């Protein structure tokens, strides 16, 4: 056991009176690398949090101030350095750029860009942990967010200043409910001219491949969708630091629309693999562990991250800041460390399951499991008035449905909840990257509610559905102008759409 | 004194000191940078250097940094100032309308009662409300486990507890909000100032004056480091001791969630390094516990009743946490959204819910025997119930029908409105006595008020205003 | 309708004690969780401790 | 060249003094005075002009103070057509007992990873000749592919067929990566190789060897060599692909065996090397260390590797880190079962745990993504009556349930079919069901044009042709 | 003789031997004596948690292996000295807490192992109305 300054270099130094000290608070010598990490000697005077720069021109973050020495981890591999480099300081804590220059373009933690079209223009940097807005400042949540999904925009609404979880299993269909919210704004960002109406979009990639990243800024530029969101990629092959950073910076870029009165949506893909990486850098920083031997820093971590997720007052600017984590879980069991303290820290719910994926719900989202502490505020009356019925008829369906398989043998009022149930559920499925408009997603749920789908059979329903779309975008652009316009559905318009139903139900011809 | 950082750690800062040391849970205020942040020592280590857990972040500090030692652990400011004020665990307020102009200051970590100091007789506490006072009565220094999340009334159940002890008992109270969300902090906040509970009154030169309140609040935030979160449930104790002993008045403590309590201890231990014990819990679990819990007692002054919620993990009874609290918890108040689908508020489960003081020495041999027969009267129709669920309710005797008729009578009957929930519904407010309750109970359970209808007792506090409505739903 | 109604018995019966079952193996399973993280822990605490 | 001087040894573990010129991380050292040839790869420095090595070869008779030499780069290994048609170890060393390899160049197993901005090509679609995989987890002409599964249900028989159906028909080259598995296994997958063709040895009268064609590499690092072989040899093979792919800008095929003792021999030496152990003992450095290796794999503008990793999943748990890490780094998905295999159903594939990113309607039309929709939904209606048919009995089920019962039992049975490698085995011949056949049985099937057929003509077939010879077969046997 | 949750720990790991040494008078004054330790497994987690502050290696459920050291070491001095010895005499009724009913655990079985009899107690017969709610059939002496 020897400390860096009893080395065998120094004491021939102090032995002999040297008292060249004057090397200066900014440079030290590297004693030790390894794994991402380096130890220095000296830099007292260094803060934590604060990066610093090796000879060959790659830089670290210092977090493990010590008596003895200094750690450091690194942003890249350890190639690049070798024990007696010198590290000196920049002096600035970690920061970010932020700003309209961001928007359609991918950045890594740092805000480097990796598209390769050119720099970054950046009026504004700043910092990556922040402290989080207080309790005045903020603003009970009275709006949504319109991700496009019958199922979410029905029964698990989500709202402007929400943090909405996305929990789920490998191969559900969570990248694509993100996709789909982001490309369900593309109608509301062209049919407006303020930048208050709008809502941009951010989308942190942590431990995913480049070969997945392409996929989605492709299928996000085929629709043209990257004008209103950007994009921070920290994949696998980027460092544990990097992939720790990244919602942080996100979060970063996000306050600059929540601060200036405009309206964002972060969305974190694979929060897991941060704190992943959080734990590989404790175990080589010889910090003390926990179960599953991730440090007590967890729960302050993801708080932190997810704290900055608000709706301001209108003394502030009245923007908000919407966050939708995504999580995998490896059997379904939310029991665990990570997934319970991030149900802790959420304000809802969204379980996916794969026994439904395959059934044909396409969604596959389990209603039972997901919740919504906001609820109906959330929501407009529109939608409200629907969906308060649909609920009961589902939580009956999901009260009787182990009875499906005896349905021959029972006796009416409990076949028909049955009917409806499947009717609906049915209703809820829907296709990857063809979200709908809130105005449709009223008709075709009154639709449904109202018995229109009671004596069909429900393979024909995905035509029913398309088709009662089509006619009502043909035919009676009004009554949808008027539900997006006053935000209700009062007696006349609901005349107007059962004499639509009627009228297509008429013009067309079903199965059963 | 005065020293100076020589590491830092995460939230774990060792300070060196060049004489007199300060003593173990002392404060310290580290100078040199905004965002006042504050040290509670912890352990000593030798070589005079000692470690600290920081309140709040530790970015952007550095080795060498100046540290003032308070000479004293976290003092909260006390008094009748602090009413309808909010406050952090170092006493500050985040409410963003001014310092808080208190004369005296008490520390977070005060020594219990002593065995001579207490009160060896128990007694009820009268809150005003039906199911409570009759199948799960609460104490004076008592520990009430409040098991139930949203939908279900349960800020509203708060706010009624906190008004009817404020009129009857004249007592305070206080509301401690241990890693909340800040949504949820804004909301209650708001809801409080909605109905009253709260007085924040504008003043000519732009200050406020938080007149005659019922309850103080002390949130330590989410995004808080632990550290805070384990000390907030300390400060909130502290500020009702101070009513307790001085004052000398019947308060109470509102807790939003002791399993986060748990978890920031937890937390400090792995950050100080202590060996976990069996699930990850620290070692110093039930130690902790009882140094918070003891001082939540009766005594010859006044008293601190207490209203935990609590978080059970995986539905795991069998886990540390709740078996360390359960041996605290002197009563227990389920909520369950399956009694709020029918409309009845507040929601209370009275078949789940339990209490130690129900045995008939406490409450006379009167009150146990009618608890015990609505028990009976309830279990029976919930049996009926499954069985009309198959065989339909026309194949029911005329004693099952009886027992039907006089079970959901008492169901509706246990509903009641709230003072808080005028502003909400425009019904009023109606208070109800335990001899009144027991009255009502004992009729119906005999059978005589059988010929009233069913929608007579849902909405009413008592046989007076039932009989009433009846007569006048016959119009 | 003998059969019948010695069917609905035998099923009633065998809810209960399923339940009963379910009962018991809920607790065995959360002793077993707990074992597993005691074990788990404690590996990783020896293993942080051995170096 | 610089010196050092082993200082102490354990185990896998060697740390070294060196009097000045310390060498870069990751780089070779070679130690003098040996019996065999040793090298030593750094992975730590620890001050003091000290390292912390990893040794290829077993450290049994080394000695303190013993010489080591610094090359001045990492492990570097031999590249170009002359490793073609042979057989190398993680330093390149040959062990076919042939002779050297003549190659003009080398590669360092080391290198960094494409950038974003070289992005991947379009999905084109791979033809495998296997039923199940083609219609329900089709495999990607340029990207990653994962056979994940325990012991016995059929991981590197389906690589087999898969080189089979694959290697020989393919026009580039091709790279195949022995980690930690069996050399019986090894030996007569060379076997094989030389016996159909994608290997050419021939001899000569002067004692040399020619590989003319042979259109293969072979690199193993199997159980028998310590830990620091079985990691590297990995990156090993990859450079030797990653040439193909950058300069000859040709397609390469990329099989590997048993990746998980990459994994696993990390954690032999993570706790030697002072890291503290993860959850369940793996390494902290597992996603990263898998990641820099995943992110090599990958198409670009100049190239394409089609990998195929076969992942054991030890008892059956895929709940285990080192998959769960692994599933998020792969195209395309195989789960094998042992349920499954159990009922003679082989290959044992799980069509209820395989995905794929290609099997989407603009890749794959409407007819195929809908009838691999359609069987995934009748396969898991007939597995939500299992409980029902084990406690009352198909007495209680309708007409309904009953062909839906019926129909997915065909399924199942259909998917089955007999490989090539399996004769040894099964005795039966091999199959090879294209896609448009195997498209027209199932939706046939679905349809309901065969239940008049019975169900055991389906379990070793490759077709309908052949379904219905074999039960016309039984119904000729039964009378 | 009171050590509660507010006090340290070691002074609910002594309070036990405390009270037995205060007994031993009575055994050995001839006279005779009962003490009843209301609770035994805070005494256990009272020394798993010095024992994991002093970073002791732990065991099963945490606890170290002197914990039957610790409890055999209070049980046993539980006498009736002889005719010679005086004739007195020390009874010992230690108390238990248990979970859902298990007695399978380790300190459950490390106190039958260590005592005479056993008198149970169950949560039905006590929310039945039996009480007190002594088992028959388990109960044994």
């Amino acid at each position: 056991k020897i400390s860096p300054s009893e080395m065998s270099r120094l004491l021939e130094e102090r032995i002999a009176g040297w008292k060249t000290q004057t090397s200066t608070e900014e440079v030290g010598r590297v004693v030790s690398v390894g794994d991402g990490i380096a130890r220095l000697f000296g830099l007292e005077g260094v803060q934590a949090g604060e990066l610093v720069e090796f000879q060959n021109g790659m830089t670290g973050m210092a977090l493990n101030l010590e008596t003895d020495n200094v750690g450091v981890v690194i942003f890249g591999d350890d190639r690049s350095v070798l024990e007696g480099d010198s590290v000196k300081r920049t002096g600035r804590i970690v920061d970010v750029p932020i700003g309209p220059g961001l928007l359609g373009r991918v950045v890594d933690a740092l805000g480097n860009p990796i598209d390769g079209k050119g720099p970054i223009p950046a009026k504004e940097r700043r910092r990556v942990e922040l402290k989080a807005p207080g309790i005045i400042p903020r603003k009970s949540v009275h709006e949504p967010m319109m991700t496009g999904l019958k199922c979410v925009d029905a029964l698990v609404p989500v709202g402007r200043g929400q943090r909405e979880l996305i929990i789920g299993d490998r191969q559900t269909g969570k990248t694509a409910v993100a996709v789909d919210a982001i490309i369900n704004q593309k109608e509301i960002n062209d049919s407006t001219d303020d930048e208050s109406k709008k809502l941009y979009c951010i989308y942190v990639a942590v431990g995913q491949k480049r070969s997945t990243v392409a996929q989605i800024v492709k299928a996000l530029e085929q629709r043209d969708a990257m004008k209103y969101t950007t994009v921070v990629a920290a994949t696998a092959s980027e460092a544990a630091p990097l992939q720790f950073l990244a919602p942080y910076s996100g979060c970063a870029m996000g306050e600059w629309f929540r601060d200036s009165g405009r309206h964002c949506v972060i969305i974190y893909d694979d929060l897991s693999k941060q704190a992943t990486a959080y734990r590989q850098m404790s175990l080589l920083l010889r910090r003390p562990p926990g179960r599953e031997a991730y440090p007590g820093d967890v729960f302050y971590l993801h708080s932190r991250l997810l704290e900055r997720a608000a709706k301001m007052g209108d003394k502030s600017g009245g923007g908000s800041l919407t966050a939708l984590p995504v999580i995998e879980t490896q059997a379904g069991d939310v029991s665990a460390y990570i997934p319970t303290n991030v149900i802790s820290i959420t304000d809802g719910q969204i379980f996916l399951e794969t026994e439904l994926f395959y059934k044909g719900i396409r969604p596959a989202i389990n209603v039972g499991l997901s919740v919504s502490r906001v609820g109906s505020a959330a929501q407009v009356k529109a939608m409200k008035q629907v969906a308060g019925t649909m609920k009961l008829e589902l939580a009956q369906y999901r009260e009787v449905a182990a009875f499906a398989q005896f349905g021959s043998d029972l006796d009416a009022s409990t076949r028909q909840l049955l009917t409806r149930g499947t009717a609906l559920t049915e209703l809820l499925k829907q296709r990857q990257y063809s979200p709908m408009k809130n105005s449709v997603q009223v008709c075709v749920l009154y639709c449904g509610v109202k018995g229109y789908l009671d004596p069909l059979d429900p393979k024909e329903i995905s035509r029913f559905e398309s088709l009662f779309i089509d006619y009502i975008n043909a035919n009676h652009q009004d009554i949808l102008k008027t539900i997006e316009t006053e935000k209700e559905l009062s007696e006349k318009t609901e005349a107007k759409l059962r004499a639509a139903v009627d009228e297509f139900v008429a013009m067309n011809e079903f199965k059963k | 004194n005065h020293g100076r950082i020589t590491q830092v750690i995460g939230a774990v800062v060792d300070v060196h000191f060049d004489e007199q040391l300060p003593p173990i849970l002392n404060s310290l205020e580290v100078q040199g940078h905004t965002n006042r942040l504050v040290l509670e020592v912890a352990q000593h280590l030798g070589e005079n250097t000692v470690r600290t857990i920081a309140m709040d972040a530790t970015e952007g500090l550095v080795r060498g940094q100046k540290v003032v030692d308070t000479g004293a652990p976290i003092q909260v400011p006390v008094g009748v100032e602090t009413l309808g004020r909010i406050m952090n665990v170092i006493g500050e307020p985040v409410d963003e309308c001014g310092p808080v102009p208190a004369k005296k200051t008490y520390s977070i970590h005060r020594a219990a009662p002593l065995f001579a100091d207490q009160s060896t007789e128990p007694g009820l506490l009268q809150t005003g409300i039906k199911v409570v006072d009759l199948l799960a009565p609460y104490a004076k220094g008592g520990k009430i486990g409040l098991f139930g999340g949203a939908g279900v009334g349960k800020t509203v159940l708060i706010m009624e507890l906190i008004n009817n002890v404020a009129n009857k008992h004249g007592g305070f109270s206080v509301f401690a909000g241990v890693g909340e969300r800040t949504r949820e902090g804004n909301d209650l906040y708001h809801e409080m100032m909605t109905t009253g509970v709260i007085k924040r009154k504008k003043l000519e030169d732009g200050k406020f004056d938080f007149t005659g309140s019922k309850a103080a609040l002390v949130y330590g935030q989410m995004n808080e480091p632990p550290g805070a979160r384990a000390r907030v449930a300390l400060t909130a104790l502290s500020v009702a001791e101070y009513f307790r002993d001085e004052q000398g008045q019947d308060v109470l403590l509102f807790i939003d969630n002791i399993y986060r309590f748990t978890q920031a201890g937890s937390e400090v231990s792995a950050l100080l390094g202590r060996i976990p014990s069996a699930v990850g819990y620290q070692p110093t679990l039930a130690t902790d516990l009882g140094q918070l819990q003891e001082r939540i007692t009766t005594t010859k002054k006044g008293s601190i009743t207490s209203v935990q919620a609590v978080y059970v993990p995986a539905d795991d009874l069998t886990d540390p946490a709740p078996a360390t609290t359960f041996a605290h918890l002197d009563a227990t108040t389920v909520l369950s959204r399956q009694i709020a689908e029918l409309g009845i508020y507040p929601a209370v489960d009275p078949l789940d819910s339990t209490s130690r003081m129900l045995a008939p020495e406490i409450v006379g041999q009167e009150h146990y025997d009618t608890a015990r027969a609505t028990q009976k009267l309830l279990q029976d129709y919930k049996s009926l119930q499954d069985i009309i669920a198959i065989l339909g309710m026309d194949e029911l005797s005329e004693e099952d029908k009886l027992v039907v008729s006089r079970a959901r009578k008492i169901q509706r009957f246990l509903s009641q409105p709230f003072t808080v929930a005028e502003v909400f519904t425009g019904k009023p407010g109606r208070f109800v006595e335990l001899p009144e309750t027991i009255k009502s109970a004992q009729t119906i359970l005999r059978g005589e008020c059988d010929d009233l209808p069913e929608m007579a007792f849902y909405m009413c506090g008592g046989l007076e205003e039932v009989r009433s409505k009846a007569v006048k739903m016959a119009q | 309708a003998s059969e019948q109604s010695a069917r609905m018995s035998a099923m009633d019966n065998a809810s209960t004690n399923a339940g009963e079952m379910i009962s018991s193996l809920t607790l065995r399973y959360n002793r077993a969780r707990q074992a597993k993280i005691t074990t788990e822990l404690v590996e990783i605490i020896s293993g942080a401790n051995a170096l």
